[PDB]
Order: structure tokens, then sequence, then C-alpha cells
């Protein structure tokens, strides 16, 4: 957690139904934007941590 | 100026209209004027008062 990693997205269509096998038992409790119309958005830059 | 009357009416209206649908791109206080921006901005429950 201290020295935590930071990645880049950029350049790629990022899909959200994906992310249920991978992460099972998820909390996508968040900010900012309604998650249910993630689907329908551009995003400039994402970063991952 | 000597038809000074009907354009002032002609002008009259048309100032009073100009305001009203300038008027509509207003914050009222709001992060953003735009009904939709706040429509995926924000939950319901504070979307609601905004």
């Amino acid at each position: 957690v201290y020295a935590w990693n930071r990645k880049r997205i950029s350049n790629c269509v990022a899909d959200y139904s994906v992310l249920y096998n991978l992460a099972p038992f998820f909390t996508f409790k968040c900010y900012g934007v309604s998650p249910t119309k993630l689907n329908d958005l551009c995003f400039t830059n994402v970063y991952a941590d | 100026s000597a038809l000074g009357k009907l354009q002032d009416v002609v002008n009259h209206n048309a100032q009073a209209l100009n305001t009203l649908v300038k008027q509509l791109s207003s914050k009222f206080g709001a992060i953003s004027s735009v009904l939709n921006d706040i429509f995926s901005r924000l939950d319901p429950p504070e979307a609601e008062v905004q």
C-alpha cells in the first residue's frame, strides 16, 4: 500500500462488464459519476492505482 | 424616427423574448447548467435538489 503502483490507461476501449469474473465480490462504491451509465461515456485520462 | 412607436413595440417584444432565451443558460447556483451533465454526474438523491 505504501509503494502503490501507478498505471496509465489511454488509446483503448474500456469495458466494465468484464470486471465480474476477474474480481468476484467487488464493491464499486465510488464518486464523481453515476456508475449506471459508465458504458456511454468517454474519459480523456485514466490512472489505475 | 417618425415611426418610433411601432418600432418600439417590435423592439420591446424582441428584446424581452431574447432575455428569456438567454436566461435559460444561467447556472442558478448549480454545478452545471446542462441538466444532462447533472444527470451523468451525481446520484439521484442530490440530482433531485439540483
